[PDB]
């Protein structure tokens, strides 16, 4: 091991005593994703276990189970879960691949070398050494490159990703044209994060997700060989800062701006996020509950059409800003939501009324009757209701689980971001440990005020 | 003002089709103003002063009319498509406007434009 | 003071009144509660489901796409046709071993060719729409003739 | 101070639900979570019970002596709907308005039938059976179920039993308790 | 450099100037206790003793006054309505005039005592530097305060000399200045008991007087004057501010809580007297009696007097004000002119309905008729839609027995509801909210202002023996 | 008619002579 009289950290700095020791810090990084894999397959093989046929999965707080589900496994027309053995196969597999990563991590922990540059030269590796720094992240780059080619080879082979927008009813479909349009592809990147555009979180389409992945997966091979066969300009080192806790830094930011990013995708995207297996979007809820009502009144006997509500602005339906007709209420803020179930009743200017009239099928309304009743809204002793409910039902959108935990998990690590660059930047100048107490540069500046 | 139409009943020419429509309340009696105080739901008094709760203050407390009022408009059909079954033109509709449930006095809008319909 | 007006609406009840309500009783099983095992159960009633999509899907449609009504041809697939995918498989369950088998292969293939006449009204392409509108037409009725 | 073992590792009570009742000539299966209420409604009320919260899922057990000696001597279910209508309330806004959606023109209120039955106990005494959604212009709760039953009582009494559930409830899981009441009504 | 909060420090070792600044301030404290007795006088209306009465008018130290006896004044007018025969010296101006020469007489000698600071008296006769001997300066000043208290309840209280003090009738619908004399009895403890104060008086006077003699003649025990540092001015004054803030508290709670020394006819009604209906009581009680007599309702609420319905009214709930809801009471609700009546709401079925008065929590409180047994059977529902109770479908009536509507019948839905929210105010009474253009808020009654401000001072006081305290118990650390 | 209690009550019921005796 090691004591803070030869390193200068403190127990609680331990690990920071792993930053020049390459072949610790191997099997530490190896040892947690031992961890990582270990959890995907425990608790993958945990949900199997709890998992019931009669219920949906976002009923039964299932998260990875829904994952695979996506991809089109163990599901059937409507999204029903036929069998689930595909997901018992990913837990073993995930657990006992655990096992590898967890003995190399303890080998390189303890039998395997503190550092690898004496012996083994490719692995060594000295901070600092840009060029050696820059061909790891190629090699890290291509890996990702091919991963997300393999999920794009899943989607036009072996079988095909669910598509909740599916014609004639949602089911797994083999993505067979995959939008490869820079201007589709790329627009996502450009559009204004603001409602209405919904930045990348507005991809609705597989074609465009798969086409994407063939675009990022492309880049990401070709980024790591670039890496791999150049080293940084003289703009880049005179405008970054070169040491390992700064490397650490920008990940770190970096990986905080992924995870807001995917809170917001399973909050507000049901294409990515299907809402048969995820359950229903917070706006997917109210435009449900309107359309509930709107059904609900229309066969008493109310026109939904000229119904004038209380404030005048239509009880049923109205127009959006932009002219739009939309679903009347507080479900106004909720205008530019679209579902599956909802998209075929709308038309080129907003909702069809016709449609809502006559052709209104009844699975649109059961499934606007389902996700009405599962709606986001939940408590942390998961008693699932809007609040001031009884606890009557057990019950919290496993979107709801997703959104709030990435986000905190994103702003911690963005406060990490700011700790490690802060501190590497001082490192780098000197003044990490404090003020010389002989050359306080205030001293020397002038006297301002 | 709710620009509107509901039940008008035109029977001019082709061209000039007079007729009267019906004016809804801008605000329905639900509807509960800041006090609170509404139509079918509402205080009714002005529960905030209790020595004056009941006073002048009327035509605003417990007044909160919702009585509809009525207003003219006049179509005209610019050009008829008969292939398609197709007619447009330009409308003409002078209508009260919101009373504030009888707070205010109504104000009359004149709204011009262009219709569109297809006689099917 | 007037007293509250009463309507005979028990026929509310008759055109599926309490389908949002059975849909939201949680205790029934999800199956129940999304009707996929009321339709398993009445055979007739999925045939007669069935025969309504292939209308839709044959004496339909193709106006749209003359009339470049993408919007309504696209959403004319998936509504009533939104079933049909379900349909077709129970129908097919019906069929045993090859039986079944041969008829959940002609499901397939009629299964891609939506999808192919979908795409064709995405890129808005007329000419591709009406040509694989006639190939989806075939290859229904050809799962029909073996669902039926 | 009985010396009652605290019910460690025991069984539960009652996870029934309903608690039994029993009335002058009436029982039935109230809510277990439902206590007891205190506001007489109507004439003739012999049991109010209401949810520990919303106070719009209630119950009532109205009996009035009656010459009538069958349920059937009041009419058709219809003609007796007409003259136990006073439950379903009234309507005491008067204001003209036509700004109500759903709703006829000076009407903020309106009550639909969506079932009736005539279900008979082992004794043998039929009991007419309505079921309506009262609706208003507020639409608060989406709407008030309401359960209304009725029979004759060999006391020559008619007892009228009305359970009232918001839609909001009503869709989930207050609609178990309603039905499981109703249905456990039962007059002598 | 004293810094601000230092600069009366200066007098600290100046018994000279000490004098003289404690001079100013009781010249300041004389001419308000003049000055806004002056300015209440200008502001006061006589005219109606009974609906305007001086609570319901502001007045502050008019109630003060009258308490130990000042009832004429010289605009020949009595605190009892009646013309002032012979208000004499005494009269409210007198006394308020005679407060401000007190005031300007105190200015002078401050004035001489600041210049003429170094008296010999001052200084110690052993070494000749300014002392005082603080052990026997308490005890002279003790002497002199149990003989003023004694003197005040044996004479000015009593009435051989005095007075006396306001006795009122257990509902202030009767009372005025009387000489009372003292219980000496167990009863004496009671705080509604007035006797108690005489014989407190003179008991807590006598033994005053005794213990200035053990003060004058006893010495400080050697380890107690260390202990206390009884040779600190701050350790007097840090235990005298203990003592102002404890009674502070006391005079509150007595105001807030009542008694004999805060009668309800000078400042105004208790809030706990509307909680538990004392008015409410007295008024049914009497008029069932009548009726028990073989009176008609109108006969029975007919007797009941304006002045006992007028504390029956919310609006004279001292709790029922505001902070910032500054003025008389009259603003804000209008100047009350004459009582409506007793107000009968019956239904249709002919069963008397009771409206439930307006819990003083309760700024808004939602109007409900029910029955003797208890049951609502009436209201005004908030959701018209489909009502079970609304006064329509029930039917309700309000019959007005006595005052201005004795024997008018009202069954105006419109017209039932308004009497109908005004009966779950208490009395109606009728108010000129023109004159002063009141508000129509409720505002706090002199009694409650008095208790606020009071309790407010003593909380901070609190700080006050806190603070100088520790700097006279670590007086060696806080020296600088 | 209605007893003083049978009438303090409604009217207030935290009156003295309603919230006395009570046991
Ligand atoms: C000390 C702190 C509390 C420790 C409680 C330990 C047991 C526990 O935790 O209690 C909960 C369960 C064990 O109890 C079970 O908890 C379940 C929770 O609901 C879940 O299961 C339900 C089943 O009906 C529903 O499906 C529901 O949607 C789903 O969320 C149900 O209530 C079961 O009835 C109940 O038995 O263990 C668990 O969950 C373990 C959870 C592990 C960590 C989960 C992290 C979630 C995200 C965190 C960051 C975001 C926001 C944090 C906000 C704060
Ligand atoms: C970025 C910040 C501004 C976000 C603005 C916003 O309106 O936020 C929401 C947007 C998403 O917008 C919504 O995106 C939606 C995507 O769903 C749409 O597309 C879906 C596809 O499945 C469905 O079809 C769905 O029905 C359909 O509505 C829609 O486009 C909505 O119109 C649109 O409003 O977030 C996004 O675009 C993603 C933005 C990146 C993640 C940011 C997370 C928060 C980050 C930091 C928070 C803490 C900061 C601390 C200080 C620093
Ligand atoms: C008769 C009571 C009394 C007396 C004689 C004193 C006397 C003294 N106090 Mg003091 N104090 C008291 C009560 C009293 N205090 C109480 C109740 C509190 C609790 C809030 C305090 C808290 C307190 C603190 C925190 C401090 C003192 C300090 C001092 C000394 C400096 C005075 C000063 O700053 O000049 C005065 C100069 C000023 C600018 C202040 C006047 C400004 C006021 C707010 C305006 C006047 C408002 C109004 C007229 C006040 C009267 C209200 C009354 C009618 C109810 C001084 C010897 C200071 C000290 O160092 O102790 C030795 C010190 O810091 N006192
Ligand atoms: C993901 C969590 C994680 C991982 C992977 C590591 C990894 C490592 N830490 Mg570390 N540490 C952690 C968390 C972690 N730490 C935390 C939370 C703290 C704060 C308490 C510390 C504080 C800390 C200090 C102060 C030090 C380390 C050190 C080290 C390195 C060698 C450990 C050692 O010297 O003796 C090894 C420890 C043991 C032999 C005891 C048991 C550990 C074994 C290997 C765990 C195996 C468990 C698992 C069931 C085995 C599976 C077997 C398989 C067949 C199934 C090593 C690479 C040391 C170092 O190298 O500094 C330069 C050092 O001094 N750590
Ligand atoms: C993969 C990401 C990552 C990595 C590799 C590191 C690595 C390191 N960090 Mg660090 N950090 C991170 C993320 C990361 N951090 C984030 C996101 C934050 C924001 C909260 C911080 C905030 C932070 C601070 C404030 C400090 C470090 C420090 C250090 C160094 C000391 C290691 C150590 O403490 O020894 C052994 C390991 C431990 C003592 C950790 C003990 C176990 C923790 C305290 C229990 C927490 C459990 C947690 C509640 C479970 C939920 C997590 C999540 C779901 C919310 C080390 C090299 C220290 C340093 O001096 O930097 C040079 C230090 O002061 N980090
Ligand atoms: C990030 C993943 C990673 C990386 C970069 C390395 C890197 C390295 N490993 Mg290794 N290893 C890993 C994962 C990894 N390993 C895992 C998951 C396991 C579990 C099966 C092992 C088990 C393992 C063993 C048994 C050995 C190595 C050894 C080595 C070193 C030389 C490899 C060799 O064949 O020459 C020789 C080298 C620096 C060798 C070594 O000597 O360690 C330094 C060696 O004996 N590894
Ligand atoms: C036969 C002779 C006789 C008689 C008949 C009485 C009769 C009476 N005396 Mg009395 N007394 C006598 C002799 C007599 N006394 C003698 C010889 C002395 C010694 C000199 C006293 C000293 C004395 C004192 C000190 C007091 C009385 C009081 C009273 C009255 C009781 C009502 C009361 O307690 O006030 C109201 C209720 C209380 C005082 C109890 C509350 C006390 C708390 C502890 C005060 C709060 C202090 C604290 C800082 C507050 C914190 C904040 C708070 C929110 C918690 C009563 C009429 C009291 C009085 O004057 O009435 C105002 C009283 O305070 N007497
Ligand atoms: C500086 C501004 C201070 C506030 C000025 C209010 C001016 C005003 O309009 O109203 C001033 C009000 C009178 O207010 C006026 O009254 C008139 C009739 O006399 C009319 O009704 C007017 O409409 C009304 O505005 O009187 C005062 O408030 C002056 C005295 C201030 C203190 C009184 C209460 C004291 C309570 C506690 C004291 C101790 C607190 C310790 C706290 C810790
Ligand atoms: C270095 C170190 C550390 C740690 C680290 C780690 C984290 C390790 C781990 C490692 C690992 C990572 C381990 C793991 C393992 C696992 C395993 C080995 C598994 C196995 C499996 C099996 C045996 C089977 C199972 C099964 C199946 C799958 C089927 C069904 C049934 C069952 C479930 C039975 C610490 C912190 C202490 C610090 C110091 C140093
Ligand atoms: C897959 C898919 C897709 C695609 C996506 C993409 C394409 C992504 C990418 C993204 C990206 C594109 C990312 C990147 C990022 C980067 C950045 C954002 C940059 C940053 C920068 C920095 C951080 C720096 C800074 C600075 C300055 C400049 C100054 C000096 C200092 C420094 C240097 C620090 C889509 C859409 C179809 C959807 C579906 C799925
Ligand atoms: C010189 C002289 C003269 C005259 C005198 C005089 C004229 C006196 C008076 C004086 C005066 C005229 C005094 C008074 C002053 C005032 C005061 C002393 C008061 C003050 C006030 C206060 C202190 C209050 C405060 C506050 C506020 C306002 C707010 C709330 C709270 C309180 C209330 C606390 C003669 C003829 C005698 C002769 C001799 C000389």
């Amino acid at each position: 091991g090691r004591d803070q009289e030869t390193t200068g950290f403190a127990w609680w700095s331990g690990n920071a005593r792993l930053i020049n020791l390459s072949g610790k810090l191997l099997g530490a990084h190896v040892a947690h994703a031992g961890l990582i894999v270990f959890w995907a397959g425990a608790m993958n093989l945990f949900e199997v276990s709890h998992f019931v046929p009669e219920k949906p999965m976002y009923e039964q707080g299932l998260i990875l189970l829904p994952h695979i589900a996506t991809l089109g496994y163990g599901v059937g027309p409507g999204g029903e879960i036929i069998d689930t053995f595909p997901y018992f196969v990913s837990g073993v597999l995930h657990l006992i691949s655990s096992a590898v990563l967890g003995f190399g991590g303890v080998y390189h922990s303890l039998i395997g070398p503190e550092t690898l540059e004496e012996s083994y030269p490719f692995f060594g590796y000295v901070w600092k050494d840009k060029n050696k720094m820059t061909n790891i992240l190629g090699y890290h780059l291509i890996m990702l490159g091919l991963g997300a080619w393999l999920l794009v080879w899943k989607a036009m082979y072996f079988g095909g990703v669910y598509d909740t927008w599916a014609p004639g009813g949602g089911d797994v479909r083999v993505i067979t044209n995959p939008t490869t349009n820079a201007a589709v592809i790329f627009g996502y990147l450009v559009k204004s994060p603001f409602g209405g555009d919904g930045w990348i979180c507005s991809v609705d389409n597989m074609e465009d997700i798969i086409g994407g992945h063939i675009w990022i997966g492309t880049l990401e091979i070709l980024g790591g060989i670039w890496h791999i066969y150049t080293t940084p300009w003289p703009w880049a080192r005179r405008a970054f800062v070169w040491s390992g806790e700064a490397y650490l830094s920008y990940s770190l930011g970096a990986i905080g701006v992924m995870g807001f990013i995917a809170c917001c995708m399973s909050w507000f995207n049901n294409t990515a996020y299907p809402s048969e297996f995820y359950g229903p979007t917070g706006p997917e809820a109210s435009q449900s509950q309107a359309f509930t009502f709107l059904v609900r009144d229309q066969r008493l006997g109310a026109n939904v059409a000229s119904a004038q509500g209380p404030t005048g602005l239509g009880k049923y339906l109205m127009r959006s800003p932009t002219g739009e007709i939309i679903f009347g209420g507080e479900t106004m803020r909720f205008w530019d939501f679209r579902g599956p179930w909802l998209e075929p009743l709308r038309g080129p200017n907003g909702l069809d009324l016709n449609k809502l009239k006559n052709d209104i099928q009844p699975w649109q309304e059961r499934r606007a009757a389902e996700y009405m009743t599962h709606a986001p809204l939940g408590s942390l002793n998961s008693v699932g209701g809007v609040a001031t409910e009884i606890n009557a039902v057990n019950f919290v959108s496993p979107r709801s689980w997703l959104a709030c935990s990435h986000f905190c998990l994103g702003f911690f690590f963005f406060i990490g971001h700011l700790w490690h660059a802060g501190r590497a930047r001082a490192a780098a100048a000197g003044f990490e440990k404090g003020i010389d107490r002989f050359d306080e540069p205030v001293l020397s500046m002038r006297p301002l005020d | 003002f709710l620009f509107t139409i509901k039940q008008f009943d035109g029977k001019g020419t082709l061209d000039g089709i007079k007729g009267d429509f019906l004016v809804p309340s801008y605000r329905g009696s639900s509807f509960l103003d800041p006090k609170g105080r509404g139509g079918s739901t509402g205080y009714d008094n002005a529960v905030a002063l209790p020595a004056r709760a009941d006073a002048e203050e009327l035509l605003k407390e417990n007044v909160k009319i919702t009585k509809a009022l009525k207003g003219s408009a006049v179509f005209s059909v610019a050009k008829v498509d008969p292939v398609t079954g197709e007619i447009a033109g330009v409308f003409e509709s002078i209508q009260p406007s919101d009373t504030d449930l009888g707070a205010k006095p109504p104000k009359d809008i004149k709204v011009t434009g262009l219709w569109y319909a297809q006689l099917k | 003071l007037t007293p509250v007006d009463l309507f005979d609406d028990r026929s509310v009840r008759d055109r599926g009144f309490d389908l949002i309500y059975e849909a939201r009783d949680l205790d029934l099983p999800q199956n129940v509660r999304e009707g996929f095992t009321q339709a398993r159960a009445s055979l007739d009633e999925t045939k007669k489901r069935v025969k309504e999509s292939e209308a839709r899907i044959d004496a339909d449609l193709d106006v749209f796409i003359q009339k470049s009504y993408w919007t309504e041809a696209r959403e004319q697939l998936r509504r009533q046709v939104g079933t049909l995918r379900f349909d077709l498989n129970t129908l097919a369950s019906t069929k045993e071993k090859e039986a079944k088998k041969a008829a959940l292969g002609l499901r397939k293939e009629f299964i891609q060719a939506v999808e192919d006449l979908d795409f064709a009204l995405r890129e808005k392409d007329q000419a591709s729409a009406a040509k694989k509108l006639e190939i989806t037409k075939a290859k229904l009725d050809s799962v029909l003739a073996a669902v039926l | 101070a009985y010396g009652d073992s605290a019910n460690v590792f025991g069984k539960v009570t009652n996870k029934s639900g309903f608690v039994p009742y029993a009335g002058d000539g009436f029982a039935l299966l109230l809510p277990a979570k439902w206590n007891p209420s205190k506001e007489n409604d109507f004439p003739g009320v012999i049991l109010r019970y209401e949810d520990n919260f919303d106070a719009v899922n209630n119950l009532v057990v109205i009996a009035q002596d009656t010459d009538k000696k069958a349920i059937a001597d009041f009419g058709s279910q219809d003609k007796f709907l007409e003259s136990v209508s006073y439950l379903l309330g009234k309507q005491a806004y008067s204001g003209e308005t036509q700004s109500e959606g759903g709703f006829a023109p000076n009407r903020v209120s309106a009550a639909s039938l969506l079932d009736v039955s005539t279900t008979t106990d082992k004794k043998g005494k039929t009991y007419y059976k309505y079921e309506l959604l009262v609706r208003s212009a507020d639409g608060d709760e989406g709407g008030r179920h309401q359960l209304i039953g009725a029979t004759v009582g060999s006391d020559n009494k008619l007892y009228i039993i009305k359970i009232q559930i918001g839609d909001k409830r009503w869709f989930k899981g207050a609609k178990k308790e309603a039905m499981g009441a109703f249905d456990s009504f039962t007059v002598v | 450099g004293l810094p601000w909060y230092r600069v009366h420090t200066v007098v600290i070792n100046d018994p000279g100037r000490l004098i003289s600044v404690h001079l100013m301030h009781t010249a300041l404290v004389s001419g308000w206790a003049g000055s806004m007795a002056l300015f209440e006088i200008s502001v006061f209306d006589p005219s109606d003793p009974v609906l305007n009465p001086m609570w319901r008018q502001g007045m502050f130290v008019l109630p003060f006054m009258t308490r130990l006896g000042i009832t004429q004044s010289w605009g020949g007018w009595t605190i009892s309505g009646e013309t002032a025969t012979n208000p004499g010296i005494w009269s409210y101006e007198g006394v308020a005039a005679a407060h401000i020469i007190l005031s300007g007489a105190l200015f002078l000698a401050s004035v001489w005592h600041w210049t003429y600071w170094d008296l010999e008296l001052f200084r110690d006769p052993r070494t000749g530097k300014t002392a005082l001997d603080l052990p026997k300066i308490f005890g002279i000043h003790l002497f002199l305060s149990g003989l003023l208290c004694f003197g005040f309840g044996a004479f000015h209280v009593t009435g051989v000399f005095g007075p006396g003090i306001w006795v009122s009738d257990p509902y202030g619908l009767t009372g005025r200045v009387q000489p009372v004399a003292p219980s000496w009895g167990a009863d004496g403890f009671d705080p509604y008991n007035p006797g108690g104060i005489a014989s407190h008086h003179i008991a807590a006077g006598i033994l005053g007087v005794l213990a200035g003699l053990f003060h004058l003649c006893v010495r400080p025990s050697i380890r107690l004057y260390f202990g206390l540092s009884m040779g600190s001015i701050e350790t007097v004054l840090s235990s005298s501010i203990a003592a102002v803030f404890w009674a502070a508290f006391v005079v509150a709670g007595t105001m807030w809580y009542g008694s004999a020394a805060t009668p309800i006819e000078l400042f105004g009604p208790t809030r706990y007297q509307w909680d538990q209906g004392f008015f409410q009581q007295e008024i049914q009680k009497r008029v069932q009696a009548s009726l028990a007599e073989g009176a008609s309702l109108s006969d029975a609420w007919s007797r009941i007097p304006e002045k006992l319905a007028f504390y029956d009214y919310i609006g004279n709930n001292p709790a029922k004000g505001g902070l910032f809801r500054t003025g008389a009471m009259n603003s804000g609700d209008g100047i009350a002119v004459g009582w409506l009546g007793h107000a009968s709401f019956k239904d249709q079925e002919g069963r008397e309905l009771f409206v439930r008065r307006m819990p003083t929590f309760f700024e808004t409180f939602p109007v409900l008729l029910l029955d003797k047994d208890g049951i609502v059977r009436a209201d005004v529902p908030f959701r018209k839609a489909e009502s079970k109770y609304s006064i329509e479908q029930v039917g309700v009536s309000v019959t007005f027995y006595g005052g201005e509507l004795d024997g008018l019948t009202f069954t105006d839905p419109a017209t039932v509801k308004k009497y109908a929210r005004k009966a779950q105010l208490g009395e109606i009474f009728e108010f000129d909210r023109s004159t002063l253009q009141s508000d129509g808020v409720f505002r706090s009654s002199p009694r409650g202002w008095f208790t606020f401000g009071h309790v407010c001072f003593a909380l901070l006081f609190f700080f006050g023996h806190i603070w100088h305290g520790a700097r006279t118990i670590f007086r060696d650390v806080f020296a600088g | 008619v209605t007893l003083a209690l049978d009438k303090d009550d409604p009217a207030k019921e935290d009156s003295v002579k309603g919230l006395r005796k009570d046991i």
